């Protein structure tokens, strides 16, 4: 600030490292008094863009208490969701081939869901239908839980389409059409919780009040996913009276959806009431789904607050009820994320060789990834030796660690490694090694990584073969929905643009493992795709055309798969 | 008479299911039920048991309150399903003997002239075995003083069966051991006893210290004679039995000097293999 | 001492009691003003399964508390 | 220069070490798992068993024996036992319920 | 290491299996069907595997 | 509403009781109920057993008298477990564990009695050295197979472990009837009384048998080492330049060094080790 | 004449039926209402195991009476 | 010496002890400060659990030394 003028760096960086929000209102209240508009807007979409929630409340409410509308506006991010639903709306260009053909060689087994899945995956922000309009009396033929999750995946198709959202809802009319389902009701409110995602607006007093009156079985299930998606992060109390409430009722469906949304609202606030409360009612229980919602509710509550959690840790590693050792390790995984701190990998490798269930030693070798993805050279240096050992747990952990580790970007070793693991005898390591591979080659081209087109056709053997087993071509049925995500125009990572880690990121990553426990869940991957594109701008309200120019480039690279 | 007792596992599990489920009907802090069981000769096989409707109180030894007619029924009930097993005895928990309890002996010895009494210690401990056997008989007691009945100790022993050791070992699998051990797990025996000795040393103590205060009367007849023994039986190093040292260092020339030299060689052996091999290797390619 | 005891149903009724007693006079309260048989009645203290043998002391339960009552649906 | 060379020496030689002690402990269970599984494989012939008589062998780990209650059959044999014992004839030993030879 | 104690625990698991009969082939059929002669005695009509 | 693949949780102490009880009558097959509780939407909780009186015989068992079952659980009762039956299950001496056509029979009264109620098989004498071979399964109706409905729903723990046996996969599998995921809760306290109780010892700790019994060993064992070693001297005497390979080509047995010369080193060791130890410890604790 | 027959099982099941009926008329109405074959069901009053060739006037039966039922189970 | 004693909420507690002090007696003194019966507790110190039969000293538990206490957070 000595220096002869204000800049981007030093307010980007230092002022929410140290999160001093009255320092970054006062810098920006005098860049408006001597009428310098431009740093004033450029410094705003550089905040929002990788500042945490709730930090913008302080900065937002330090502010307030003309330029005011056009940098609230700003600052709370509608005209960014505007902008990049526009951008995808209009470079919207997937190729509706392979759905036919799958759809086409598809038996009548689980695989159908399987297909539901992934279609809303690349259709993803797009606010198309058509796969799902052209034909309907082959989607009918889905009952009972299936229709809670095909119902759901309207919500990944029109992420961030916000503004008409609950008009858009009724008009699928799905609680007057019949009576004769919960499931479609069950449905509607997850969908409004995907598409309102952090983004809790309105729609958190609306829920909060349709939560209040149920059918106890199911539209609970869906109501406190969908409220626990809206308000995420916020530790507003009175929502959390109302999950406490509901999970004190003590029903095994509707126990793991409150278990989690518990936990979201009060991500990372280290309440210490809240953890006694929760680990309180996880021992002296008998039900396993609630335990298996808990293990993921209790480790969210605390946050990179890193060594200060180290207490709670080596008390619950402790526990003798399995589910809580390994609801101890993923405590571990988020307590240091992206932070290569050492001591908390010799502790991941100690429980990984030494402890007798199975399940926790899978949980272990897995969170590897979340504390090194920082350096994604050193990840297969480690793993690569436990791809080995004999028992199959530990290989799928390995595999699935190295698909998080190195997500976003090609590199050559770990493809090296996944090749000859796509074959191994066990089907569900198998299923792992697909998805593997499919999250760590988003969006490459032959030229940028050479095996590209060995995956590409591979998926297709698997899926029109029938002599292999049902959960192999689930696997590869979904790896095809990952790859071409968002019709092509977008990608994963957990980096932000500037170093940042980026919260809903991780956590939607994390918890999309749990497919393995409960379906859908699976819809949680949505929270990770991040759009990748340039804006040109002049003005908020004025996008001027502009044409960039692109050197050193044979123009062969770029958007791929014509063909 | 009896020379010893072997019980199998079946019991011991049914007895923690016990007294975990007591708690349904009322607080009570011990549970009582009866040993079915057979005679071989000499040697007493336990092998089932049921329970018993049993109440208490906590200071009055007089008062107390079993049931026949329940015990009647079922053991009719059971002899109906089998009828080679017959009564053999009782068993209770609850840490240490009760006074109280020779006067329940003397009840249901009618149903079984020879009732033995176990006592089965469900909550745990580290030093040793959990259950004891007890046997009533009267006694001269002195040169004179009244005769009287109380138990003495038999010996015991935990045993097993086909088809019953196969459920064993399979839960139990997920945690095991070596079956020998290569000095990892009689090096750690030793350590197990040596506690075990101290334990008992100690508590030596708390009766000899507190006869000492006077707090207690003294049991002149018994106790101090094995105390006596006891300090007589020790040894001592006196010359002549340090002479046997002439037989640690015929441990050693087995051990030491004819068992690693050839644990070497070995090693020389691999190594002159490895570097041969290695280098053979690499000027092939050159 | 006063109690709440709430159920399924959405009905929150109000015991009066003391701390001497024991869970089996509470459902036998209940079996009183509700009329469900006490063999028919569950109830559950902050995830813990209350046993009918003994005393509300076992359980550190104060005043004003909330007991959440469970049927059995076996007989369907 | 010099700075980032010096941390980044140090870096890496503390993870190779993590690594190291990570080996350490795997060789340690590995060896465990070992003498178990030799231990069951020792008392699959410890068993009141039947004496077949052998006839022919096809390959590697496979033979053909004829039991002593007829019904000539087709099994494996096991891992340990010395091939060149077995040619013409002999009195073998046949599981009790898999038939394998030992 | 590794390798040794797989090979050791995938034998185990081989070991435990059924046995099977040896049978005089007296002629073949149509559309993979066989005549057998099953040794103690019978005479069965009996189906080829894909290999 | 329709199943998913759920779960049964049996505690240790019934699954002794049902080995012992099936191989007391092995001739003859046994069958008896089990009692426990639907603790949920999806799990079936199984506590205690009992037999009843039966006619057996080596193929087939009936139960004789009723008014044995309808007492016996009014007296169980009155001593702390009130629990209903949930299911019943029998055993099969010599052959496969499956359902026989009169098992449906028998199974349909429970089944329209009870929505949940599995059934339950025990083998005897397969379950022999270190397996057990226990099995329990539900009935599937006729119609809806002919209708396109499939028999449950599906969430990823489906397909772990449970390949059906193809002796199974003869009969009625599917077609009939299907498999439940079968897992042994062992809670707390009852674990102590096993792992730390059948084994153990304490002054055995201490013990020393120092006679002839020792020094005979040791001149048995180095006495045969003395030839095992002048066997690997001549077995590696042969120093000819060719290449391990041709050395694998000829193995075949009896590889000196590590097939026999090292354990018999490693005994010896552990032995005179532990001995000398002992000796020294007794030495002091005692004067 | 209102009776109630329980079961191994817990359930329990009303019925209605009146002194002149036979016992095989009471099979039947279970038979009918369950579904259930009359040659499994067993009946137990008492410690006695009923007869099919008298009356519930016989047997001196009066209403609330609590019969039991038990199934013919057999394997093979 | 006063040590201090972390808990799985993060509760910081001020223990002051003499080194002979044995293991139930430090039990018993934190039982005395917050009233959790003596078998609901477990310490910990560096990675090795502490049991009963020995003195701080032996041990060498050092002054203000830092120890980890696990508890089930109610004793039902």
């Amino acid at each position: 600030m000595n220096l002869e003028k204000p800049d981007f760096i030093n307010v980007c960086q230092c002022l929410i490292f140290l999160d001093d929000p009255q320092a970054v209102s006062d810098i920006l209240e005098k860049l408006v008094k001597e009428d310098n508009l431009l740093m004033a807007y450029q410094i705003c979409f550089d905040l929002y863009e990788s500042a945490s929630q709730q930090f913008l409340s302080s900065v937002i409410q330090n502010l307030r208490t003309d330029q005011t509308l056009k940098m609230i506006k700003i600052l709370s991010g509608e005209m960014a969701i505007e902008l990049h639903l526009q951008f995808l709306i209009r470079n919207n260009n997937t190729d509706l081939m392979i759905l036919k053909n799958t759809k086409d060689a598809v038996r009548n087994s689980v695989c159908h869901t399987a297909t539901v899945i992934a279609n809303s995956f690349m259709h993803c922000g797009t606010t198309s239908d058509q796969f799902l309009r052209d034909n309907l009396e082959w989607l009918a033929r889905a009952t009972n839980w299936a229709k809670f999750t095909a119902t759901a995946s309207l919500g990944v198709i029109h992420k961030g389409h916000e503004k008409e959202a609950l008009q858009l809802m009724a008009t699928y009319l799905p609680k007057d059409t019949s009576p004769g389902s919960a499931y479609q009701e069950g449905g509607g409110l997850y969908a409004l919780g995907l598409i309102h995602a952090n983004h809790g607006g309105d729609i958190i007093d609306y829920l909060l009040n349709q939560l209040k009156n149920a059918s106890n079985d199911i539209v609970r299930h869906g109501g406190s996913l969908g409220l626990g998606l809206a308000a995420m992060g916020t530790a507003r109390q009175d929502v959390y009276d109302l999950l406490k409430t509901n999970l004190y009722q003590d029903d095994a469906v509707t126990g793991e959806a409150a278990g989690l949304a518990l936990g979201l609202v009060m991500l990372g606030s280290k309440n210490a009431q809240a953890i006694e409360d929760m680990v309180g009612y996880a021992q002296e229980t008998q039900h396993e789904k609630i335990l298996r919602g808990l293990a993921v509710g209790i480790a969210l509550v605390m946050y990179g607050r890193m060594e200060e959690a180290d207490a709670l840790i080596e008390s619950l590693c402790r526990d003798k009820d399995p589910i809580l050792r390994r609801s101890g390790m993923y405590t571990v995984a988020m307590a240091y994320c992206g932070s290569g701190n050492n001591k908390a990998i010799r502790r991941l490798l100690h429980v990984a060789v030494s402890d007798v269930n199975d399940d926790v030693r899978r949980a272990a070798v897995e969170s590897l990834g979340f504390i090194l993805f920082r350096t994604p050279e050193q990840c297969p240096s480690v793993v690569s030796l436990l791809s080995e050992s004999y028992n199959p747990h530990v290989r799928y952990g390995a595999a699935m660690a190295l698909g998080i580790c190195c997500a976003g970007t090609g590199n050559k070793e770990a493809i090296n490694l996944l090749e000859p693991m796509t074959n191994d005898p066990v089907n569900y390591v198998r299923q792992g090694a697909l998805i593997a591979s499919a999250l760590i080659m988003i969006q490459q081209t032959e030229i940028t990584c050479p095996k590209v087109n060995q995956f590409r056709q591979l998926y297709s053997k698997v899926i029109n073969d029938k002599h292999d087993d049902v959960m192999a071509k689930f696997g590869a049925i979904l790896a095809q929905g990952i790859l071409d995500a968002g019709g092509h125009n977008v990608t994963i990572s957990l980096q932000s643009r500037t170093g940042h880690t980026h919260m809903p990121s991780v956590v939607g990553v994390l918890v999309f493992t749990q497919f393995w426990f409960w379906f859908p869940l699976s819809h949680f991957l949505s929270l990770a795709y991040t759009p990748t594109c340039v804006i040109g701008l002049n003005k908020d309200l004025k996008m001027p055309k502009v044409q960039y120019k692109s050197n050193c480039k044979p123009s062969t690279f770029a958007y791929p798969a014509p063909l | 008479a009896v020379q010893k007792v072997v019980v199998h596992p079946l019991v011991l599990l049914s007895v923690v299911d016990h007294f975990n489920r007591i708690g349904k009907v009322g607080n009570q802090k011990r549970v009582v039920g009866v040993l079915l069981g057979s005679w071989q000769k000499k040697v007493l096989d336990v092998s089932n048991s049921f329970a018993v409707p049993f109440d208490e109180d906590d200071k009055d030894d007089s008062v107390w309150f079993l049931d026949h007619d329940y015990l009647e029924n079922m053991y009719g009930m059971f002899k109906k399903v089998n009828a080679r097993e017959r009564i053999v005895g009782w068993y209770h928990t609850g840490p240490k003997l009760h006074k109280n309890d020779i006067a329940i002996n003397e009840l249901m010895k009618r149903y079984c002239p020879n009732s033995v009494l176990v006592i089965i210690d469900v909550k745990p401990k580290d030093l040793g075995l959990p259950t004891e056997a007890y046997i009533s008989v009267e006694e001269v007691h002195d040169d004179g003083t009244p005769t009287s009945k109380t138990f003495e100790h038999v010996t015991s022993e935990i045993g097993a069966e086909e088809a019953e050791e196969v459920g064993v070992e399979h839960l139990l699998r997920d945690i095991k051991d070596t079956t020998v051990g290569t000095l990892s797990q009689r090096i750690t025996n030793q350590v197990h006893g040596l506690k075990g000795l101290n334990s008992k040393l100690l508590d030596i103590r708390s009766y000899l210290e507190k006869v000492a205060t006077g707090k207690l009367p003294i049991n002149h007849q018994i106790i101090y004679q094995l105390q006596d023994v006891f300090n007589l039986l020790p040894d001592v190093s006196l010359q002549e039995f340090v002479k046997a040292f002439y037989l640690k260092t015929n441990d050693q020339m087995v051990v030491v000097y004819l068992a690693s030299l050839i644990r070497s060689v070995v090693a020389l052996h691999n190594l002159i293999n490895n570097k041969i091999a290695n280098r053979d290797a690499e000027k092939k390619e050159g | 001492m006063q109690i709440f005891v709430k159920t399924l149903t959405g009905k929150t009724i109000t015991l009066e009691v003391e701390p001497s007693d024991t869970i089996e006079n509470v459902k036998a309260k209940i079996q009183d003003k509700e009329g469900i048989p006490p063999d028919q009645q569950r109830l559950i203290f902050a995830g813990k399964q209350l046993e009918d043998g003994r005393t509300l002391s076992d359980y550190n339960i104060q005043r004003e508390s909330t007991l959440h009552l469970v049927l059995r649906l076996r007989g369907g | 220069d010099l700075y980032s060379r010096y941390k980044k020496l140090q870096q890496e030689l503390e993870f190779l070490e993590v690594q190291e002690e990570y080996i350490k402990d795997e060789q340690k269970n590995l060896k465990k798992e070992f003498l178990h599984a030799q231990e069951e494989v020792k008392r699959i012939q410890s068993i009141p068993l039947v004496i077949g008589q052998f006839l022919e062998a096809v390959d590697q780990n496979t033979a053909i024996v004829g039991s002593t209650t007829g019904s000539n059959y087709y099994v494996r044999i096991l891992s340990t036992i010395d091939r060149e014992l077995l040619k013409p004839n002999a009195s073998v030993a046949l599981h009790k319920h898999s038939n394998a030879l030992v | 290491l590794n390798a040794k104690v797989r090979l050791l625990r995938e034998e185990l698991q081989l070991l435990q299996e059924q046995g099977s009969y040896v049978g005089e082939v007296v002629r073949a059929m149509d559309k993979k069907k066989v005549l057998v002669k099953v040794h103690p005695e019978g005479k069965f009509v009996v189906d080829v595997d894909k290999n | 509403a329709v199943d998913t693949a759920e779960q049964v949780y049996i505690s240790s102490l019934a699954l002794l009781k049902m080995l012992k009880h099936g191989r007391a009558g092995v001739p003859m097959e046994v069958m008896g109920l089990m009692l426990g509780e639907f603790v949920d939407d999806y799990t079936v909780r199984v506590i205690d057993v009992f037999a009843m009186p039966q006619s057996g015989t080596g193929v087939s068992v009936e139960a004789v008298d009723p008014v044995f079952q309808a007492k016996m659980l009014d007296m169980l009762k009155q001593t702390g477990r009130p629990e209903m039956v949930v299911g019943w299950y029998h055993s099969h001496p010599g052959f496969g564990c499956w359902l026989s056509g009169v098992d449906i029979n028998t199974q349909q009264s429970f089944e329209a009695l009870s929505e949940r109620a599995v059934a339950v098989v025990v083998d005897p004498i397969q379950s022999v050295k270190g397996k057990v071979v226990i099995d329990a399964f539900r009935l599937i109706n006729a119609n809806m197979m002919v209708l396109g409905h499939e028999p449950r729903q599906t969430t990823s723990n489906l397909g772990h472990l449970n390949k059906p046996s193809i002796q199974a996969l003869i009969h009625g599998l599917n077609r009939h009837y299907y498999s439940i995921t079968i897992n042994y809760r062992k809670n707390e306290l009852e674990q102590k009384m096993l792992l730390n109780l059948h084994k153990k010892s304490w002054m055995e700790g201490l013990t020393l048998q120092d006679y002839s019994e020792h020094c005979k060993h040791n001149e048995s064992v180095v006495k045969e080492m003395l030839e095992l070693a002048k066997n690997y001297n001549k077995a590696v005497e042969e120093e000819d330049k060719m290449t391990p390979e041709q050395l694998a080509i000829k193995n075949v047995g009896k590889q000196d060094p590590k097939r026999h010369l090292e354990e018999h080193v490693d005994v010896l060791m552990t032995s005179n080790i532990v001995q000398c130890l002992a000796a020294m410890l007794d030495t002091v604790v005692f004067k």
